[PDB]
């Protein structure tokens, strides 16, 4: 929208940009005695009146052109007042600032959904240069050609007459609030024009037809202090008079949204499995290698020289991805916990096409609920009409704040909440000694109903199983008989334990509260949940610990499951717990493999899933098609 | 904690 | 949603809360050989099955009760499996946490609009105690009865059997993120239970029927780090076993939204006018007193002993209001600028039923665009369907960031943006020497069309007026003839000034850009805008200053206007500029009064509006009925 | 600026 005023005392020269509506005001300086006007336009100019017309402010005149002029003042417009004459010389230019607003792959607001518009920006968090140890966005230069594949392309197209920019100028700018989270390189090679230091640049454009290319990169993920929207503006200013300051004549803008960080659940196909090689960790590693080979995925083993005697691969990092209509790449989120494996996600994970991100106090005080074994994500779900095609994030907390309670760090909580594509859900997991939601819940695939099954630990189921075993004449079977150097317990003495029964009742109450939370928050039914037998015992600080290896704390690779070996009672040559788990899971098409981790992980209060990390294939669904 | 799963613990760590 | 499991081996005692759905799981521990079940319920219990029924997980049982029991285990339910028998003893309690969710005045989500739900919290920013100099929310005690009128009431109603809380407990809590922006007092007198120090409290409730009253207050306005939502939770925990930890059995929550800070435009009726009494400021004060008396409003004059030779009342503070279904009260926003009047908004404005708020760096570096003469608000407007029943906020900025550019502080910008009820609009006002949007735009009431008129300065109009004056034989009239000790300028020598013409052309270009911005952002037409004659001149740093007193920088009190006296040329015994302004404004029903401010304010680059502040009546429209 | 409307100015303040 531009207003042009014509006076009969002197003609005026105005500049119009193709595609913009130009309103022509004629009553501002019309003769007082005049009452009607007529318009004589060159054939290259289209006039719309909204053959004389009354001279009143109600009527409006709008001007349009179809071709950019080759000379200044090419097209004239004559206003005849009733007869005085007024002239308007006018030249047309085309100024376009094009991005991938259609989210299709090929080149002033951002809207969600499949019928929206707006471009997507990728954080340059990977390391495409092999002669550095920092991320690609920590410097204001592009050192590789491949580094241009993580940057969004923006094209400035100018069709202007010859010798047009001797009196006009073009400025590319961004707001000072968003200037520290974006960088723009002009392709000539790549020289920085906009960034955390320069919020404006004076573009140099030649007359005629010209196309310029800019590569845009982001330097920060969306957070509580960053909604995620960046607006880049182009301004055409008049510089006809040297003494007079430049006056803005045209302005166009392009809006980008920074792609959020997205998790992947256990139902996605696996691609790579990580593990640690600590002392005496040989049979576990052999089982993991066999399972990975069966599941057709590679393995990455960290040598003990880099473990620093740390075997908890799951807690240190969490792998997700970031995608955009031109490029998708995984990202590793580094936990604020720094124990032994503090250098692995920064030295042996982040690299070419593998980004890195971290939050929280690196050297400050944190709790045990900040470990990323407490962070999980559910399969896509429909909750009372609302759709979550990427799932929902689940992490543990307490019932109410108090002096002894623990919580995940607020920085991590606001980070996960700022990633809006998956709304986080708080679960009650502080009752556990470690406080990890992976110790009592899991997700497995299934080819029926919603497409998945939620497995929850259930002391009741184990007690019922032992009751049936004792009823069938097997009451002297020895739990922990497969393992040695430990006390084996008969079924009757484990059934007649009042303290154990009370501890398991309290644990069952907590797990039932968690299940009631999960059903409401994920829209599940009683047919979507499977109860895995388990036994807990209260310990120091009256917090629960697994009585025997946690069978729900297992590794899931497609249809292959690596389950911790419970070493339960042996009936008819087979372990009753293993037989029950096989009967519960195999009808879903899954194959159950039991891995021994007693003296290596269970003794250290960990299981197969606690010591492994898996990279999963990104969702086929495009996050920008989600409507949060 | 040092070699234990618990981030901090009066007994195991 | 609560799940109760019944086993035939032993009856179970469960506690149900009225108004909550209780699902009864019977297949979890049903006999293996059983195939059908029957239900026998006490007449006080209503069962819903979703006369035997198949024993499958598909079928569900739901329990409801209509009256809270007077004894524990009053109602029994019998499950007959096909026949084994299982029993369920059950008692009913009523736990209600009621607030003003209907926003009507009388006592788990918050939704905007006239068909929404959710309570509103007021910030206790006033000073109801006369023996203190701080705000009411800076201490954890209530010292006055009237102080309870700014606090929201929340009622906890418990109907439980006698001796019910010897085994159960009630906890009132809030999240640690929102705990520092809320405080709760239990009415007995008022003792604090929740606040920035204690995030949980152990309520003491007697058996039978009991009602408890809580008064909630907020300590912080919505900002960029505070969406404005506070959730208060009540938890019922079981404490049957001393050694076992308490287990959560019930949870209810109430969501409050903090009322935002709302501006008032010039179309609202006035109530109080502020002014300063500096030396030689006598005739201006007399005119202001006469105008206030005519408009039927009071005056508040700051003595020179408190001015510290500062006469710019408008820039120091801005007055808005906060309202809630029970209480409305004005609030004063203190500008980061602290020049002379830095103590007035804190010592002579804030008091009983008058809150105070401030932002920005108190002792840091700021610019001249932070003065609250640069902050204004428009009347309610409809923009392309979208409704703004409270108006939109307008403040000045620059075209693009650069080294010499100025801006309003980011803290103030995010504060105004966090107050969502009026979306701020950025206008180009950095071209002015002072940089205040009040120097070129104003709003006046009118009883037709949208109900208001936007007045914009127009050098073109003044030049046209002078041209007609010279054409009518009056070309020797002396501008500035009414005033003395200054150079009087003839009309011909002011028309033949090429430098002045170029400066006015540049100023007109800037004002036209601002008008094109305003029309799009407020949905106005050419009939909603009136052009006031004006003349500008470029000065040091090539920035515009008013050539003669800014006639658009006036005081508006209903239908009474106090306009700066332009001292223009005198034709036929009347000033031409005054006559033109009267002809433009009087048909709207307004009355124009001209106030002399040449040697007192204009010499110091200020006008009548720059030295006055007005308190306006709050909007009748309820902000919670707005849908942003 | 001291007594002028301008917050800062090389000449008036
Ligand atoms: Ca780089
Ligand atoms: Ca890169
Ligand atoms: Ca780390
Ligand atoms: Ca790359
Ligand atoms: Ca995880
Ligand atoms: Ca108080
Ligand atoms: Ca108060
Ligand atoms: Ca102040
Ligand atoms: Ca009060
Ligand atoms: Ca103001």
């Amino acid at each position: 929208g531009t207003l042009i005023r014509v006076t009969p005392e002197q003609p005026t020269h105005a500049v119009c940009v193709l595609g913009t509506l130009t309103q022509l005001d004629i009553c501002s300086s019309a003769p007082d005695d005049c009452t009607s006007f007529s318009i004589n336009a060159s054939p290259g100019v289209v006039v719309d009146i909204a053959s004389t017309w009354p001279l009143d402010p109600g009527v409006e005149v709008t001007l349009t052109m179809k071709a950019a002029s080759g000379s200044t003042g090419d097209q004239k417009v004559q206003i005849s007042y009733y007869p005085v004459k007024a002239l308007l010389y006018l030249t047309a230019v085309e100024i376009s600032l094009c991005a991938d607003i259609t989210r299709t792959g090929k080149v002033r607001t951002w809207t969600w959904g499949p019928c929206g518009q707006g471009a997507i920006l990728l954080v340059n968090c990977d390391r495409d240069n092999l002669e550095s140890s920092a991320m690609d966005c920590e410097d204001d230069e592009v050192l590789d050609s491949e580094d241009l594949q993580d940057m969004s392309l923006m094209t400035l197209s100018t069709k202007t007459p010859k010798d047009f920019f001797t009196n006009h100028t073009l400025v590319l700018h961004v707001a000072r609030s968003e200037m520290d989270k974006v960088r723009v390189f002009q392709a000539t090679k790549c020289s920085v024009v906009l960034g955390p230091k320069w919020p404006s640049h004076y573009l140099m454009v030649p007359g005629g037809k010209h196309n310029m290319d800019f590569y845009v990169e982001a330097l920060a993920f969306p957070d509580t202090d960053f909604p995620g929207l960046i607006t880049l503006t182009i301004s055409l200013l008049d510089t006809s008079n040297l003494e007079l300051p430049e006056a803005v004549v045209f302005q166009d803008s392009v809006v980008f949204r920074v792609a959020p960080w997205i998790m992947t659940p256990n139902t996605q196909p696996p691609q790579e499995v990580y593990a640690c090689s600590i002392f005496e960790n040989e049979d576990f590693l052999k089982s993991v290698t066999t399972l990975a080979m069966k599941a057709k995925c590679k393995l990455t083993i960290c040598p003990e020289e880099e473990n620093m005697d740390d075997q908890w691969m799951q807690d240190e990092m969490e792998i997700g991805y970031i995608q955009a209509p031109h490029k998708t790449l995984p990202v590793v989120f580094d936990s604020p916990r720094n124990r032994g494996l503090k250098e692995f996600p920064i030295k042996r994970v982040m690299g070419p096409d593998f980004g890195y991100v971290t939050r929280g106090p690196q050297t400050g005080g944190i709790s045990g609920l900040d470990s990323f074994g407490n962070l999980e994500v559910s399969p896509p779900v429909t909750v009372r009409g609302k759709e979550y095609p990427l799932g929902r994030i689940l992490f543990g907390d307490s019932c109410y704040p108090s002096n002894d309670s623990r919580q995940m760090h607020q920085a991590l909580q606001d980070f996960l909440s700022a990633q809006q594509v998956q709304a986080p859900v708080k679960l009650y997991s502080d009752w556990l000694s470690v406080g990890h939601v992976d110790e009592f819940l899991s997700f497995v695939p299934a080819p029926d109903r919603k497409g998945f099954r939620l497995l929850l630990a259930s002391p009741r189921s184990c007690y019922k199983l032992f009751q049936e075993q004792q009823n069938e004449g097997h009451g002297e079977a020895l739990l922990f008989e497969g393992i040695k150097k430990k006390k084996q317990q008969k079924i009757k003495n484990i059934l007649s334990n009042k303290t154990l029964r009370e501890h398991n009742s309290f644990v069952e109450r907590c797990i039932d509260w968690n299940r009631e939370l999960l059903k409401r928050e994920l829209g599940l039914a009683e047919s979507d949940i499977i109860d895995i037998p388990q036994l807990f015992k209260l310990k120091e600080f009256s917090k629960a610990e697994a009585f025997f290896p946690n069978m729900v704390n297992m590794l899931v690779l497609g249809k292959h499951l690596g389950i911790p070996k419970p070493f339960g009672p042996v009936i008819n040559g087979r372990c009753c717990l293993e037989e029950k788990v096989c009967s519960l899971l195999e009808p879903l098409g899954l194959q159950c493999t039991f891995i021994n981790d007693f003296f290596t992980y269970h003794i250290r209060h960990g299981e197969v899933h606690c010591g492994t990390n898996v990279r999963r294939k990104p969702f086929s669904f495009k996050w920008w098609n989600m409507v949060p | 904690x040092y070699r234990d799963h618990h981030y901090r613990h009066p007994k195991y760590c």
